[PDB]
């Protein structure tokens, strides 16, 4: 599933056996009850862009 | 950058100067507050360890506007598989003595992890490349920091749309293509070591590095980036670490 539209995941994926895939977010982010959405959890999360946010 | 436009200040900001003796070298990307990803071939001729300083929140090099960092360069760790002055594995992990502080102009880019690099971000066509290199070939420099959007090539379609250079050198695993084969844009000798950013559902991810091409925007040929994904668990491996005496650190590959 990771490997078709990262198995949805806003960034990170892992499959697991059977019908299975966790996302996951880098530092600095938090994962969405959606289970696919990452949001930052600090003010300067890496690969955003301060001015334009 | 050859054919690209100033980067709006503060629109890079993980974008790192690194200079020896106060004099321009390379490039490099902030990946988090105290690690810079940067090419191994900036480093071939270094004499003193000691007199590397990166820079952080810089722009406009005529200026000190107060957004600007500099730290001193603590370890360059660069992987045991590159030979000097050659091309392949051109990859640099530099420490710095002290973090920098995160702030609008100073902010990391993200690492991504291998598979999401391998599967997604490796067919996001552009790619942002950006640095204070060279306006045109055999020109002067640029003041202010650049930034030109490319697309990225399969090797095998880079290869076949790259004209012939009996002695070029092979692009590898370790590497990738972008850019155009017009002449009229393409990163240069002096971006070496500079990102090569790739957006993906709002956020910005280190893919490549500014590492070698024949001439710059030459006609038939383009751009070539050393393919970071292939280095990811080598750099979390490293950036685990503590530090070691000496500032030049060979650290085995993979
Ligand atoms: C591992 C680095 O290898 C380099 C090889 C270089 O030239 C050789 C000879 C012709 O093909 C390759 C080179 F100019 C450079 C040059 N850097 C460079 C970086 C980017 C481009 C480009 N995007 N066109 C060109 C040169 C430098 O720093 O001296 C580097
Ligand atoms: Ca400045």
């Amino acid at each position: 599933i990771c490997v078709n539209e990262n198995g949805g995941c806003e960034q990170y994926c892992s499959d697991h056996t059977g019908t299975k895939r966790s996302c996951r977010c880098h530092e600095g982010y938090s994962l969405l009850a959606d289970g696919v959405s990452c949001t930052p959890t600090v003010e300067y999360p890496c690969g955003k862009i301060p001015i334009l946010e | 950058i050859v054919g690209g436009k100033v980067c709006p200040k503060g629109e890079c900001p993980w974008q790192v100067l690194l200079l020896v003796n106060g004099a321009q070298l390379c490039g490099g990307t902030l990946i988090n507050t105290i690690w810079v990803v940067s090419a191994a071939h900036c480093f071939d001729k270094i004499k003193n360890w000691r007199n590397l300083i990166a820079v952080l929140g810089e722009h406009d090099l005529s200026e000190h506007d107060g957004d600007e960092q500099s730290r001193r360069v603590a370890q360059v760790i660069i992987p045991s598989t590159y030979v000097p002055g050659t091309t392949n594995h051109d990859i640099a992990l530099l420490r710095l003595h002290q973090p920098v502080v995160l702030t609008d102009h100073v902010v990391p880019l993200c690492l991504p992890e291998r598979t999401f690099s391998e599967r997604t971000l490796a067919f996001v066509r552009f790619s942002l490349v950006s640095g204070w290199g060279q306006l045109l070939d055999r020109g002067a420099t640029a003041l202010e920091l650049m930034v030109l959007n490319v697309p990225r090539l399969m090797t095998q379609d880079c290869l076949q749309q790259s004209r012939k250079v009996g002695d070029s050198p092979n692009i590898t695993e370790y590497m990738f293509c972008a850019g155009y084969s017009d002449g009229s844009k393409d990163s240069c000798k002096g971006d070496s070591g500079g990102p090569h950013a790739t957006h993906y559902r709002g956020t910005w991810y280190l893919t490549g590095i500014v590492s070698w091409g024949q001439g710059c925007a030459t006609v038939g040929h383009f751009g070539v980036y050393t393919r970071v994904s292939q280095y990811i668990e080598w750099l979390q491996k490293l950036m685990r670490s503590e530090p070691r005496p000496g500032v030049l650190l060979r650290a085995p590959f993979p």
